[PDB]
RNA sequence: UAUCUAACCAGAAAGCCACGGCUAACUACGUGCCAGCAGCCGCGGUAAUACGUAGGUGGCAAGCGUUGUCCGGAUUUAUUGGGCGUAAAGCGCGCGCAGGCGGUCUUUUAAGUCUGAUGUGAAAGCCCCCGGCUUAACCGGGGAGGGUCAUUGGAAACUGGAAGACUGGAGUGCAGAAGAGGAGAGUGGAAUUCCACGUGUAGCGGUGAAAUGCGUAGAUAUGUGGAGGAACACCAGUGGCGAAGGCGACUCUCUGGUCUGUAACUGACGCUGAGGCGCGAAAGCGUGGGGAGCAAACAGGAUUAGAUACCCUGGUAGUCCACGCCGUAAACGAUGAGUGCUAAGUGUUAGGGGGUUUCCGCCCCUUAGUGCUGCAGCUAACGCAUUAAGCACUCCGCCUGGGGAGUACGACCGCAAGGUUGAAACUCAAAGGAAUUGACGGGGGCCCGCACAAGCGGUGGAGCAUGUGGUUUAAUUCGAAGCAACG
RNA sequence: AUUAGCUAGUUGGUAGGGUAAUGGCCUACCAAGGCAACGAUGCAUAGCCGACCUGAGAGGGUGAUCGGCCACACUGGGACU
């Protein structure tokens, strides 16, 4: 196992793939902070987190332009258990030149690129999205 | 590989081998040891002259001398261009190049450095086979 | 789109090709033909003679039909990209204005037939032109631009910016 | 000495490489696979832009070229930045120490991370800005950069440490189900051979033909009875089980693992797994039995040009057992173990749940397997496709052009045969995978032609005419040479 | 790692002497540790750096000249001043 994360990139990426337009994983904090990020930088329709016998659950319902056309084209995981990837603020990279984002989990919480460039922290680059 | 495995081992690349490996050895009569040293050109003795036949395609005769080097590598060199001086216990030098058509030789002798003169009634390209002027 | 317009095409390969029959080797050339107007658009094609200039008219009638566009931000394409078709791997990234376009013949003329003017690249797979110009097609199909992408989620330039 | 003034003189001051492509720049002669050229591909066998020379051209220029070495190009050691079905590459498979990695939540810290301050990282050199040498090179001035740098002071999001709690992972319990899973002991009948006895008369066997061979000292066959061993038809099926090798007749004993359902119990106890330990087809080795068939080797007979072979007749090792070694395999799904996610259709196996119905029977949902066909997506393609070769993460093993070479030295193991680990020198410019077009095929299929077959009449034999060959000739002109030269 | 064990004043301690000065630096006595798969021990190689060349950069190679530090003056050892 021994990546929730990945696991949750991954499924929104086989969810692009598909089209589908809901997608429900098991949660944890730092899936509901990603996704509340993605909600406020817009990549997704909505977002609500549910409870249940075990651990809550959380569900992804996913935005689409016009004519079916995507919004995410891709997800990626940097910081993984095998090799983290931690970086300052001068040393976090603008993906696409400022078109897509990235996610740095920093001392005052988990943000993006451009909110930690903002409050000038570094720590774990968790992901790219295209 | 996983970064564990890099880790654990990091990488190697691959162990060049030269195009002239007798010019890069030195040699010391003190110690009786050759001494790795990168040599553009050496000089030698020609143990013996002769003529080769070429691979296929070609069949034209090629002379080559085999040549005691200063350092004590037993060479085989070609002798390019028209006609030679050279013949037994004729002292030579020997820079590198391959000569395709012939197995067994990958160097050639400079033409015009030593008791090798040059070629006879060249007037083109004279730097190379070693005439002067006229 | 289409065949509506005064175009700058240029010849990338022009490969003799041969089918072999009882009676021996029976050559065709083909032509594979890169199309643009350097206001924009950019579109490639492929054509098959016997004769050079026929494969070359063939290529040019496959490439009106078979364009795309490209966005021109700043003289620069708007972000770096990666096209991966079979055993093409090119990569595009910006430069700053006035560098010049840096690219191999075969990419290089996709990029200046769009009229792209400052641009890297690297081929990293195969040599192939054919493939080589698959791949930058489907880069420059991965291009994005700013507008479009707020139009998408729901922000303002301003906003990525 | 620089520097500066005058006077005199175009007068004394240009060479090297290449010109087939890669790559800028073409003609003539001479040569004739010779002489010679060449960084790769490659030129030269009588019409050479590839050799030598002359002219002309191109590139450079007081230097040009060759050689040697270093980086890049080379993502060809891929952290950035590769891969292992078929191309090189998944240990044959497991048990597992170490290590790497690790489900959800609260508090605590600050080992890692991030952050403000101070200090330093010399000058020269790279970089930027000015100035000076007739500019340049060069030189000066000033600034900047550069550290997994250190101390000190802050944050707790993530990793890590600590103290608790929870259950979807993991496991135990509980109720069921299948099974050629393994070891031991015993047991059954077909059926091959052999022994005896009747009946019984001249063949049997085998081949493309035969022959060697067995047989009147009596077979071949046929029946009865007995001995001996080896394997176990039907069931039996891309069906079951097993980590793999592999496991098929039956019964008993001793044992392992799997799945289904429950949510009872513990509460992350887990995944991988270098180095070790064991298992591990068949062949083979040691000791002692057994040995019916089959059978390497071998003998004889055929075949053949020859046949140290296919083929026939015989036949030793072996094959079988006990014990112990050997530890290889096209050991293969040529596809590492684990987790999750991402359309379908359909068989089949072992289960469970529910609707209907008298059970039966049908239907649908679901779990673990096993197979077929296929969407996305991947792939060089072939093809893989919820049993991924897809999308992602952890861990291990392995690859880095062909050959030499799985060789040599060395070490370990082995009674030995040999195995495991594992190079270089040298050589090549390719090696190779998939697929396309053909051609071919002592591969298939369909169709045709005096192609055969069915027939008629001929040639080859004799004599002559003609042509050709060889030869002999002063010359025996030249050309044609399988069909397609030879009245 | 086709080199896995190494060490025996070697590791620590109590006393003592010694150096410009701490210390097994050395001596005596006591205990038997210590290092090491985070690669010790051993073999071959090499002066180290600022920096130089290359490269998109990461990195690759070098350690001429210039500056800093180290080491050595035919080889070995030893002291005096
Ligand atoms: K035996
Ligand atoms: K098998
Ligand atoms: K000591
Ligand atoms: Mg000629
Ligand atoms: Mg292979
Ligand atoms: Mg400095
Ligand atoms: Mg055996
Ligand atoms: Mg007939
Ligand atoms: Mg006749
Ligand atoms: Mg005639
Ligand atoms: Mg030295
Ligand atoms: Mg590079």
């Amino acid at each position: 196992m021994t990546d929730p994360i990945a696991d949750f990139l991954t499924r929104i990426r086989n969810a692009n793939m598909v089209k589908h337009d809901k997608l429900e994983l098991p949660a944890s904090k730092i899936k509901k902070e990603i996704a509340e990020i993605l909600k406020r930088e817009g990549f997704i329709r909505d977002v609500e987190y549910i409870e249940d016998d075990n651990a809550g659950t959380i569900r992804v319902f996913l935005k689409y332009g016009a004519t079916g056309e995507r919004v995410i084209t891709g997800l990626k995981r940097i910081s993984k258990p095998g090799l983290r990837v931690y970086a300052k603020s001068t040393e976090v990279p603008k993906v696409l030149n400022g078109l897509g984002i990235a996610i740095v989990s920093t001392s005052q919480g988990v943000l993006t690129d451009k909110e930690a460039r903002a409050k000038q922290v570094g720590g774990e680059v968790l992901a790219y999205v295209w | 590989p996983t970064i564990n495995q890099l880790v654990r081992k990091p990488r190697q690349s691959k162990i060049k081998k030269s195009t002239s490996p007798a010019l890069n050895k030195g040699l010391n009569s003190f110690k009786r040891e050759l001494t790795d040293v990168n040599s553009p050109q050496k000089r030698g003795v020609c143990t013996r002259v002769g003529t080769m036949t070429p691979k296929k395609p070609n069949s034209a005769l090629r002379k080559y001398a085999r040549v005691r080097l200063s350092n004590g590598i037993e060479v085989t060199a070609y002798i390019p261009g028209i006609g030679h001086n050279l013949q037994e216990h004729s002292v030579v030098l020997i820079r590198g190049g391959r000569v395709k058509d012939l197995p067994g030789v990958r160097y050639h002798i400079v033409r015009g450095a030593l008791d090798t003169a040059g070629v006879e009634n060249r007037g083109q390209s004279r730097s190379k086979y070693g005439t002067k002027k006229p | 789109d289409g065949n509506k317009l005064d175009l700058e095409e240029r010849v990338v390969t022009i490969n003799r090709v041969a089918k072999v029959v009882k009676g021996g080797r029976r050559f065709r050339f083909t032509a594979l033909v890169v199309v643009g107007d350097k206001n924009g658009h950019v579109g490639f094609g492929t054509g098959k003679a016997q004769e050079v200039p026929d494969a070359i008219r063939k290529a040019v009638e496959d490439a009106k039909k078979n364009m795309v566009l490209v966005p021109t931000v700043d003289t620069t394409i708007p972000h770096t990209v990666v096209g991966h078709f079979g055993g093409g791997e090119i990569l595009l990234k910006p430069a700053s204005a006035g560098s010049g376009v840096t690219a191999g013949g075969p990419v290089r003329a996709v990029l200046e037939l769009a009229g792209v003017a400052d641009v890297s690249s690297k081929s990293l797979g195969s040599n192939t032109p054919i493939n080589m110009v698959r791949a930058t097609i489907d880069g420059i199909k991965q291009l994005k631009n700013a507008e479009d992408v707020a139009k998408l989620r729901g922000k303002t330039v301003e906003e990525l910016l």
